[PDB]
């Protein structure tokens, strides 16, 4: 011990720089020491390592996560916390810092940390992924309310009429079908006569057909149709197919007139 | 500039928080020189 | 009467929800917010400089912004009279730094120069009893065939915040 | 220009005469040329000269020459010994290089005047050192050495050797060997562990006789004072039991709701606290 | 030759951020 | 820490600028020309 | 010439409301409460804060050196035996001598016994503690000066 | 757009010249449309008459490529750069080289001169830019900074007046008496190798192979974006007009209206008559000061002028 186990270090370590010092780069080496110094527990000498390695490549995103994970690790929060948020602030894109941010703070507890954290995620407008999980992570707390106000940014930023058909369903799980419906006129109505088809007529003829609304279906099914671009092939074959369901749920005159 | 406006006292409380040596005029860390 | 943080006249230490009454010598540097917005989690990157010195760190940063139209006071080359203080400030400045310089190539000093100097120790004891002494700098005359004294040629590493960047399918790869 | 000094070295003359070169010496510690000083500090002295650069004085916040505190004129380990240690620096070679330059770097952009991180610590004080720090200047250091010759028995220049002529330091003594960079860093400084042994006999700290008792036993009362000196001196601390009070031998007994407050006021109090211009000094029992 | 063994090369000691790494030391092998 | 060193390539050379003149081709004219 | 009860500091950082004692300091009282309704203090800056002692605010210059009374510049001091500065949130004028006054106040962090003497007690807080100790831990420069700008946005006196 | 805006006329080309050995790298005109100079791999610098586009003087003296050319305007004098690691002066009132600035530690890309103060500014391989005052052929500064080899660099009066990117794909904004970084721009995915500077609006602009940017002035807030022509692009360059022309390394070259980002015009050029298709594309094209000729340099060891078309609608 006391000198014994002193020089093997002297060894390793002396190595570990000498082999920094040749290839300079070549994280491998950066990260092995830093491993090695971190299981002897003398984890000021590893933030040091990590500190030297982030001036060579601070792009580099395993690096960062196996510092930040060094620091959880051996129980140091407020470490780990500082780490990752000028991993967020330098690396802003990367997905992975943003998803490991917000579950180390939900598992500490700390539900309005992760909020504040996920508030600035969504300021650079990232991808749809994303705001589910932000939506989830309101939904496992009740929450509804959040839950709908973010939903509320997001079929703005990505007005896409999955994410719109997305929160109408949302509203019909929690069965605010006075909500839904008002979330469908608003989509239809935003969306317009210039663009809009199949799949989100369809989500809505499916909906008040729950509702049990048999003729207000037939008027939107077929008033919204004419209203629009119908005939594309595909989809009004789709649409058709639906009304068919939805009229089943002398009456087959349009099997004469679809052969003929 | 003004005797009444350059000398005005700067006003009210004290903050403890420097030492009798921080509370002192510097400009070079030991002191003031000019 | 409380007795507790929740709850002049009371006459007790009371600390009423969480200033401190022992020394704890804490590292955290104050959380802050500007106004009426928000916690200043940029604060991290400016860290190391004066507020002064500016960096990007918000998304707003980011974003664009349009137009401004075929002209605008907006954006103009400073105008001809700023340039020119511009240029002749700079020109001088660069002049005294190439001088030095050039003092290499051309191997005389005469000021006698006294200045007044203000403690920090004071006492009343500590000098023969002045707030102030005065000092005459003099230069040393240095022996103009000395040689170089001392050796330069020794070499340290590089010294080391990143701006943020703000910028695959299978059969791709 | 201008270097940075105790007002022990600088002199006990105001005026003073004081030259400069331009890259006189390496510094002892960070080993780079600077601009060094020497002036003559009084009748009898040694013109001194600045020892280290500028730079790793507002490093540790020291004067050049003596590497004194400027405050409390105590040597580095002491200061450390009375506060945080933790400030470091690196002592091995190419480092302390790199990391003197960085730090410089650093230094050249604050508002100039601030030993670094160091002064964000260096407010909070006054636990021992103030009581140990040194009061009025201490001439006896600058005086010029000791003659080597004469302390041979043979110095031939007379009265006029402007050596000194005395008996010089048994090198028994550990005060003796005193290496500089070792001064410097605060490492087995002999001068600083006496200081430490004088630190603990102050008396002061323990106290503790008894379980609970808050009872203050105050000596050097006196009476021109009144209890209201007491009390709007002491509750700052907290909420009073009661205060006892005799003025035929003058001592004021105290109490208050925990013991915690009373070894408070002791500690605040020992050998510190005076009001009404008289000393108000203090025991347990 | 002390540059390594003796005294941490160079040493960054890591900045500090809104959280308590006074408190934290850590343990021998 | 600037050395005392020197080089022969180093030495005063040119140290004139020559400016353009008016049948050279000075920016006057260029301005001026279609 | 009302003696309202409490005054509103929407500030940037939060809402303070606070209590005066018209019944020790009805002078001071009125000064404050007369700049709070002429709006003197919207857009004014904490200019000192000193952690665990006190909170500086009050001069429409930021200098540290200005501000005024609607008395004219400044004004006699109302001290009394009842007003000592213990405990946090304790209102009080800021004085550079003796019976001068200008606007400038602050807001006490902790027990602070040594300062009896020097200042008068305006009144004390009744809402916003979380909000001045947020404000205390603010990051000052070397002159206790704020770095980021803690301003007073709005203040209000009802009565 | 704002209305199917400013419509400009198509340009052809007009005239081709053979003659040098290897690949044009660098073109420059004169102050007063009298004469145009390329630099080369051939190690020569090359003098052409504008109009009739015959070879004036040959130039010798750079070992390596020369990379980057430029005619003084307020005198007498080329610079020239090369992978040498060389840096010269040339008084072209002798067709000598009188000084040689020395100093970058490999290749120097490019090269600019201050339009009023008489400072020459490089880029180098090596990272870093300098600051030479032509006259004392001295390192005013170093602008250290990028982690890559710098490319293109563009020198301005006003505001920051060292603009400069870099083979990191990050612009920096250079403060010249500071020799410190303003701003930093990150916004291009892959290298950015050239940018240029719009004469009149205070903007400018860069090119990188996956898009082109424009930038406002200082400071460089982002404006506007102009995708289209995706290649590894190495020229821009901008007349009065508001005409901005990428050039490219597979040789495509577009047109392209600064306003907008409408891409009015593409042209794809037939590679010289040997050669071989892959040596397409352009190094470096130049605007004569009339604006009226465009010049480019190319692989294909030519130089081509483009006219704009006289019937055109
Ligand atoms: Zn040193
Ligand atoms: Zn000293
Ligand atoms: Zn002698």
């Amino acid at each position: 011990d006391e000198e014994e186990l002193n020089d093997y270090k002297l060894r390793k370590r002396k190595t570990f720089e000498d082999n920094i010092r040749k290839n300079r780069t070549v994280i491998s080496n950066w990260i092995k020491y830093a491993q090695w110094e971190e299981s002897l527990k003398e984890i000021q000498r590893a933030r040091s390592i990590y500190e030297r390695a982030l001036d060579v490549d601070y792009r580099n995103i395993t690096l960062w996560l196996k510092y930040a994970e060094m620091e959880m690790k051996n129980r140091q929060v407020n470490h780990a916390r500082n780490i990752w948020d000028r991993a967020i602030t330098t690396l802003p894109r990367v997905n992975q810092f943003w998803y490991k941010y917000t579950y180390m703070e939900e598992m500490l507890g700390n539900v309005a940390g992760a909020r504040q954290v996920f508030e600035r995620w969504m300021e650079w407008q990232p991808e749809e992924q994303a705001w589910h999980s932000y939506i989830n992570f309101e939904l496992r707390y009740k929450e509804v309310d959040r839950a709908r106000t973010i939903y509320e940014r997001f079929v703005l930023v990505h007005p896409d009429v999955k994410n719109w058909i997305k929160y109408a369903r949302f509203e019909e799980k929690h069965a605010y079908f006075a909500h839904a419906r008002k979330v469908y006129e608003r989509a239809v109505e935003f969306f317009g006569d210039e663009h809009m088809d199949e799949h989100l007529y369809v989500a809505f003829a499916k909906f008040e057909e729950n509702q049990k609304e048999f003729e207000r279906v037939r008027v939107i099914y077929k008033y919204a149709l004419d209203r629009i671009s119908k005939q594309e092939l595909f989809k009004n074959y789709t649409i058709f197919e639906k009304k068919f369901g939805d009229r089943r749920g002398k009456r087959r005159f349009q099997y004469e007139e679809e052969v003929k | 500039p003004t005797y009444e406006t350059m000398f005005a006292p700067e006003f009210g409380p004290e903050n403890p928080f420097r030492t009798q040596q921080m509370a002192a005029p510097r400009n070079m860390l030991s002191g003031y020189a000019e | 009467i409380p007795r507790l943080l929740e709850d002049p006249e009371i006459h007790v230490a009371q600390y009423p929800l969480d200033m401190g009454r022992k020394k704890k010598m804490s590292n955290a540097l104050a959380i802050q917010v500007d106004s009426e917005g928000k916690i200043k989690y940029d604060a991290i990157a400016r860290q190391g400089q004066s507020k002064d010195k500016v960096i990007y760190s918000k998304y707003t940063d980011l974003v664009p912004k349009e137009v401004m139209n075929a002209d605008d006071p907006d954006l103009q080359r400073p105008d001809e009279e700023a340039i020119k203080e511009i240029t002749e400030k700079t020109r001088v400045a660069l002049e005294k730094s190439v001088s030095q310089k050039v003092a290499a190539a051309m191997p005389k000093l005469a000021p006698a120069q006294y200045i007044r100097y203000t403690p920090s120790q004071q006492g009343v004891a500590f000098n023969s009893g002045a707030k102030q002494r005065v000092i005459r700098m003099v230069e040393m005359q240095k022996d103009p065939m000395e040689p170089p004294r001392f050796k330069i040629n020794k070499k340290i590493p590089r010294g080391p915040p990143p701006a943020p960047v703000m910028h695959m399918t299978v059969k791709e790869q | 220009d201008f270097p940075i000094l105790c007002q022990t070295c600088l002199g006990e003359n105001p005026y003073i005469r004081m030259t400069k070169e331009k890259y006189g010496k390496e510094c002892k510690i960070c080993a780079r040329p600077f601009t060094v000083f020497r002036w003559c500090p009084g009748v009898r002295m040694r013109f001194k000269k600045t020892e280290v650069c500028q730079t790793c004085s507002k490093l540790k916040n020291v004067c050049q020459t003596c590497l004194l505190d400027l405050e409390y004129g105590l040597p580095i380990q002491v200061r450390d010994a009375g506060l945080s240690f933790k400030d470091d620096m690196p002592k091995s070679d190419v480092n302390k290089e790199y990391y003197t330059q960085n730090m410089e770097r650093e230094i050249s952009n604050s508002d100039g005047t601030r030993p670094v991180g160091m002064l964000g610590k260096a407010t909070s004080t006054s636990d021992m050192l103030l009581k140990l720090a040194r009061t009025t200047p201490y001439y006896k250091r600058n005086r010029p050495h000791i003659c080597s010759f004469w302390v041979k028995g043979e110095c031939k220049r007379g009265e006029e050797c402007p050596y000194r002529h005395e008996k010089p330091t048994d090198p028994d003594d550990p005060l003796a060997d005193q290496n500089i960079k070792d001064r410097y860093y605060g490492i087995n400084d002999p001068v600083a562990d006496k200081l430490l042994k004088r630190a603990s006999t102050m008396p002061r700290l323990d106290p503790p006789e008894d379980k609970t008792i808050t009872t203050l036993y105050v000596g050097g009362l006196g009476d021109t004072i009144t209890e209201t000196d007491l009390r709007n001196h002491f509750y700052q601390f907290g909420e009073i039991r009661t205060i006892t009070v005799v003025q035929r031998q003058q001592c004021a007994f105290i109490q208050f709701a925990t013991r915690q407050a009373a070894e408070v006021a002791a500690e605040k109090s020992f050998n510190k606290l005076i009001v009404n211009g008289r000393r108000l000094n203090v025991k347990w029992g | 030759g002390v540059d390594y063994n003796a005294e941490i090369p160079f040493e960054k000691k890591p900045a500090l951020g809104f959280y308590d790494t006074s408190e934290e030391n850590y343990q021998a092998l | 820490q600037l050395s005392k060193q020197y080089s022969s390539r180093d030495l005063p050379s040119h140290t004139k600028i020559k400016y353009r003149q008016t049948t050279q081709d000075a920016p006057e004219e260029v301005r001026n020309r279609d | 010439s009302w003696q309202p009860p409490n005054v509103y500091l929407e500030t940037s950082m939060g809402i303070i409301v606070l209590e005066l004692y018209w019944k020790h300091a009805p002078k001071t009282c009125k000064n404050f409460a007369e700049l709070a309704r002429r709006g003197y203090y919207n857009g004014t800056k904490f200019h000192r804060i000193i952690k665990d002692f006190m909170i500086q605010g009050g001069d429409p210059t930021g200098t540290g050196r200005g501000g005024a009374s609607i008395y004219g510049k400044q004004f006699e001091d109302e001290l009394h035996p009842d007003l000592k500065f213990t405990g946090a949130g304790i209102l009080a004028m800021a004085n550079a001598g003796p019976d001068t006054n200008g606007s400038q106040f602050f807001v006490t962090l902790a027990p602070t016994q040594w300062l009896d003497g020097k200042h008068t007690i305006f009144g004390r807080v009744c809402q916003g503690i979380g909000m001045v100790n947020r404000v205390g831990m603010v990051e000052t420069n070397s002159q206790d000066r704020p770095v980021d700008d803690v301003k007073i946005i709005k203040a209000y006196p009802s009565g | 757009t704002m209305p199917k805006p400013q419509w400009h006329p198509p340009w052809k080309l007009y005239r081709v010249i053979s003659g040098h050995l290897g690949w044009v790298r660098c073109i420059a005109v004169e102050p007063g449309n009298q004469w145009f100079v390329t630099g080369s791999a051939d190690r020569t610098i090359k003098i052409w008459d504008l109009a009739s586009g015959k070879l004036k003087l040959s130039l010798t003296g750079h070992i390596s490529t020369v990379r980057g050319v430029i005619v003084s305007t307020r005198s007498p004098y080329l610079f020239s750069c090369g992978e040498d690691k060389q840096v010269k002066c040339w008084d072209l009132e002798y067709n000598k080289v009188i000084r040689h600035y020395h100093g970058h530690l490999s290749a120097v890309y490019g090269l600019d001169l201050h339009p009023t103060i008489d400072v020459l500014v490089t880029c180098s391989r090596d990272s870093t830019a300098r600051i030479w005052d032509v006259r004392t052929k001295a390192s005013v500064h170093t602008l250290s900074g990028h982690t890559n080899a710098v490319a293109t660099v563009r020198c301005q009066a006003a505001e920051p007046q060292i603009i400069t990117g870099s083979h990191d794909t990050t612009i920096r904004l250079w403060d010249l008496v500071a020799g410190k970084t303003r701003v930093t721009l990150t916004n291009h995915k892959k290298s950015v190798r050239a940018v240029v500077l719009h004469p009149r609006h205070y903007t400018f602009a860069s090119g990188s192979p996956d898009n082109i940017k424009q930038w406002k002035f200082p400071d460089g807030s982002f404006i506007q974006n102009l995708s289209g022509h995706n290649a590894i692009i190495n020229t821009l360059t901008v007349n009065s007009d508001g005409v901005l022309v990428s050039g490219a390394d597979n040789g495509t070259m577009h047109l392209w209206d600064w306003r907008t980002g409408y891409n009015f015009q593409r042209v794809h050029a037939a590679v010289q008559p040997g050669s071989l298709d892959s040596e397409s594309g352009i190094f470096a094209c130049a605007f004569d000061q009339s604006e009226s000729r465009l010049l480019t340099a190319e692989a294909d060891k030519t130089i081509k002028v483009y006219r704009e078309d006289d019937t055109a609608t």
